[PDB]
């Protein structure tokens, strides 16, 4: 019964999950940022979307636009993500698109240009444990049920020996006897 | 795990070549194993970026790409006690420009009430993206933008105070697909914006994201036009054709949106 | 072996290979609000003010003084509250130390002509100097209004010295 | 004369009801009456009673509401979108969207539906679970919470 | 002539079903997602994707000195039976003073349920 339900739910959630391939690097001062929340630094640097001045500028619109830009960059962090592509995909006034793009670029959240093959790797204090990033369940994948039904599934797992392995995104599976 | 194995970040840009190609149909600036999959975004490469080259598009980006220096805008030096916080002056802008052996057809919105960016800066950004930097092109773009700004400026800043309901026909062509729709719009209620309307339409019909701006933009256009006919008094209010059962505001009312691919 | 072995990756500049110039890093770190970044950037700014003050002169780098003022005015509030045991928490100690570091940076910069010219044209800094001087006068004349709690004397000591140095400089412009 | 038109409309709506599926109204919506207004609508949806225009009237509002509810109940296992209602209703799109969102909030339109039938935009994927790496002044450090 | 409303409503429902089937065919069945060329990136309906991140979870290894990292994603679905609506948005000054006690309790339960489902 519910066992098969959770099994199919895990199958579907894993099929439509974005598999990470390239590592993302951001400067340390951009550590206050969360993809699902808005920070005071974002409200100070963008007062027009929150002062309730216009109807075309709502916090929901700002958040949707910036999340689109963030996801688009993170999915292919080797390219540059020009403004014109975003403008062709997003439906805001060009001034707002430009302001959001410039703000995200200043804090290194997107288009942070490094050459990561010239720096060492360290270990932070928080380390050596099991870390479970718990993200909301997607709709359109929930089962069709024509009593409670909690769910705490686990989709995919990754193990790393050092921090350098974590940065290079190299799992023990293939790393063990690569050549 | 060696240092050398990592890849640099945010240097390449294959955008212009994606514009030029015909396999990638961009309506602007023209003249385990893999199934029916094009991009690796959902298929897990086994912790080896090399496999990313199994897809021709990623190979095209990594081969025909240029190194790009970043934009350096004015660091968002906002203003001193400016931006009087008017609602918005949202006017659409189109671009039909014939560069030497090249066409440029584009559209966007512009907030006239926001003096944060100037048309010259936008022209520079656009020309850098297209990789067609030339002062003549930027001057042409800026002059066109300024003309279209000066034309529709005063008309857009006219808030209607009496209930008007108009039958509207939207028709938008991307490159070869034509979107046609008819509905009844009220020019007084500031609740719904054309952007939300376009998003709902694109969600329901299951179109690409590229239709969200276009539709909305074209909608704005029509509104402005109607405003002209309502400033010059040439706009009547006695009737509006909506197929209502017998009184007004009933359950037939119109047809529905459709998207069709045409030729000739 | 690695996708970096493309010809396209043979023309990268040397300016970005590290990611961010240290001046920009320190400015953004001060702008963030994360305490660790704040402390790192303040130590670096202090070293620069001591060993290369011409790179961070308050004229060539405008909008540098506002950040220091943001770190310095809560120091005024604390010093007013310094007549009793009031540094119980670690956040209070951190704010106090950030204020002292910003004050020392300001003094080291004020040792130059352009920086002190920019400092004089600022009502906030002059008002803060006057406030600290009036507290010192209250300590000196032995007033019963505000009596320094000796457990804090150390802090006050350093404070006073920096203030006087500042005064000395601006003494030429009043 | 108009009483006869009311009789006709009542019989039509009775036929509609007699050919609709049975649905499960949630508890927090039990205050709802198919033939009344209940003053929750009057507060949540003003401007249908301020005599603002010749168009938005309480009678037409009630008619549209009942029509939308019955069109949903014809097949409760599918999300009722706005394009169809807009195709078969005469009113400003703003008011249609208002009524649709209102009826959705109280679970009167899309409470128990096949979740695969709800439309959603097509953006890029969601890169929230990705692994980020901070660039400290010393070296690359794995970003992890504490 | 008492069959007009029913015919229009049935046509509406059939239109809805047609739209749904067309969306499913284009976006998910024929190909998994639509590759956009402006950004060179896949686009899948946002429903299949998850929206937010409900915090983190941390524990320890089995043995000391076992310096390894176990990174893994988890989905959480408190009360998957009850759907969510916009009921956490209606201000109290609307539904109050005209309601039955039971309906008020149901409203409060739904709102608290959504607010708690926004947690870990």
């Amino acid at each position: 019964n519910y066992e098969q339900e959770a099994q199919k739910l895990e199958e579907k959630a894993l099929r439509f999950l974005a598999k990470q391939t390239h590592p993302v690097i951001i400067p340390s001062f951009a550590s206050w940022f969360d993809i699902s929340k808005i920070h005071e630094i974002e409200k100070r640097s963008n007062p027009d979307f929150f002062n309730d001045s216009s109807r075309f500028k709502t916090p929901k619109a700002y958040k949707d636009t910036r999340n689109f830009i963030i996801n688009t960059y993170r999915l292919s962090p080797y390219e540059y993500l020009t403004i014109t592509a975003v403008r062709r995909n997003v439906a805001m006034d060009v001034a707002s698109i430009v302001k959001i793009h410039a703000f995200l670029e200043k804090w290194g959240l997107i288009n942070y240009q490094i050459d990561p093959r010239t720096k060492p790797s360290l270990i932070g204090p928080s380390f050596t444990g099991h870390f479970q990033v718990v993200l909301d369940t997607p709709q359109g994948l929930k089962p069709f049920l024509p009593k409670e039904f909690p769910v705490n599934l686990t989709i995919k797992k990754n193990v790393y020996d050092s921090a350098q392995d974590f940065n290079a995104l190299q799992d023990e599976s293939r790393n063990s006897r690569q050549i | 795990s060696h240092q050398n194995q990592l890849i640099p970040q945010a240097y390449i840009s294959n955008f212009h070549n994606r514009l030029t190609n015909e396999d990638d149909g961009i309506p602007i600036f023209t003249m385990q194993d893999i199934g029916n999959a094009v991009l690796p975004d959902l298929q897990d490469q086994h912790h080896n970026p090399f496999n990313i080259l199994r897809y021709p598009k990623i190979r095209d980006t990594f081969i025909n790409g240029k190194v790009v220096s970043p934009y350096r805008l004015n660091t968002d030096q906002e203003t001193k006690a400016n931006a009087n916080s008017g609602e918005a002056i949202m006017i659409p802008i189109t671009l039909d420009i014939e560069h030497m052996g090249h066409t440029i057809k584009d559209q966007f919105l512009w907030n006239y009430n926001d003096d944060s960016i100037s048309p010259e800066e936008f022209a520079s950004i656009y020309c850098k993206d297209l990789d067609m930097t030339s002062a003549t092109l930027q001057t042409q773009i800026a002059n066109i933008i300024k003309e279209q700004l000066k034309d529709l400026e005063n008309i857009a800043a006219t808030e209607i105070m009496s209930d008007l309901h108009v039958i509207i026909n939207l028709t938008c062509n991307l490159q070869d697909r034509f979107f046609e729709d008819n509905f009844q719009w009220n020019l007084n209620d500031k609740s719904l914006t054309p952007e939300r309307f376009a998003t709902s339409i694109v969600q329901d019909l299951g179109l690409t994201r590229e239709f969200i701006p276009l539709i909305s933009q074209s909608l704005h256009e029509t509104i402005l036009k109607i405003k002209k006919d309502w400033v010059d008094g040439h706009l009547i209010q006695d009737h509006v054709p909506n197929d209502a059962a017998f009184d007004i505001d009933e359950l037939g009312s119109n047809w529905c949106p459709r998207v069709e691919i045409l030729t000739k | 072996y690695s996708l970096a072995n493309f010809n396209v990756f043979q023309s990268l500049p040397k300016e970005t290979a590290r990611g961010v110039d240290d001046l920009t890093r320190m400015e953004m770190a001060l702008l963030s609000g994360i305490p660790e970044e704040i402390k790192w950037s303040l130590k670096k700014y202090l070293t620069y003010s001591n060993k290369a003050p011409y790179m961070i002169s308050l004229r060539t780098l405008p909008d540098l003084l506002p950040l220091f003022k943001t770190f310095i005015l809560p120091l005024e509030r604390i010093v007013e509250g310094l007549n009793k045991s009031s540094i119980c928490d670690s956040k209070a100690m951190d704010s106090l130390q950030m204020g002292l570091n910003a004050l020392l940076i300001l003094r080291n910069l004020a040792q130059d002509t352009d920086s002190v010219q920019i400092l004089v044209k600022d009502r906030e800094i002059k008002s803060f100097i006057l406030f600290i001087l009036k507290k010192f006068q209250c300590v000196a004349t032995g007033d019963n209004k505000w009596q320094l709690y000796e457990g804090n004397a150390t802090f006050f000591n350093e404070l006073t010295h920096y203030t006087l140095d500042l005064m000395e400089a601006i003494s030429s412009y009043i | 004369y108009e009483q006869e038109a009311q009789k006709l409309e009542e019989k039509a709506l009775r036929f509609l009801a007699k050919q609709t599926h049975p649905v499960i109204i949630p508890s927090f919506a039990s205050w709802f009456d198919i033939s009344k207004i209940h003053e929750i609508e009057k507060r949540s949806n003003p401007d249908f009673f301020n005599d603002s225009s010749r168009f938005k009237t309480p009678k037409a509002y009630k008619d549209t509401r009942n029509f939308i509810i019955n069109t949903y109940r014809l097949s409760p296992y599918e999300y009722l979108t706005i394009t169809a209602v807009r195709r078969n209703v005469a009113m400003d799109v703003a008011s249609i969207v208002k009524i649709h969102a209102f009826l959705e909030k109280w679970g009167l339109i899309n409470y128990q539906i096949d979740p695969r039938t709800k439309p959603s935009l097509i953006g890029p994927s969601f890169t929230g679970h990705f692994q980020v790496v901070l660039d400290t002044p010393q070296g690359l450090k794995p970003f992890l919470p504490e | 002539s008492t069959n007009w409303l029913y015919q229009h409503s049935a046509a509406c429902s059939r239109f809805n079903s047609d739209l749904f089937y067309d969306r499913v065919k284009v976006l998910l069945v024929d190909q998994q997602g639509l590759r956009d060329a402006y950004t060179n990136i896949l686009h899948i309906p946002e429903s299949t994707q998850s929206t937010t991140v409900l915090g983190w979870r941390r524990s320890k290894n089995d043995s000391p000195s076992d310096t390894s990292i176990v990174y893994e994603t988890v989905i959480h679905d408190n009360d998957l039976n009850k759907p969510k609506t916009g009921l956490s948005e209606i201000p109290k000054e609307i539904y109050e003073d005209v309601v039955d006690e039971d309906v008020l309790r149901a409203i409060t339960e739904q709102q608290n349920f959504e607010k708690c489902n926004e947690y870990i």
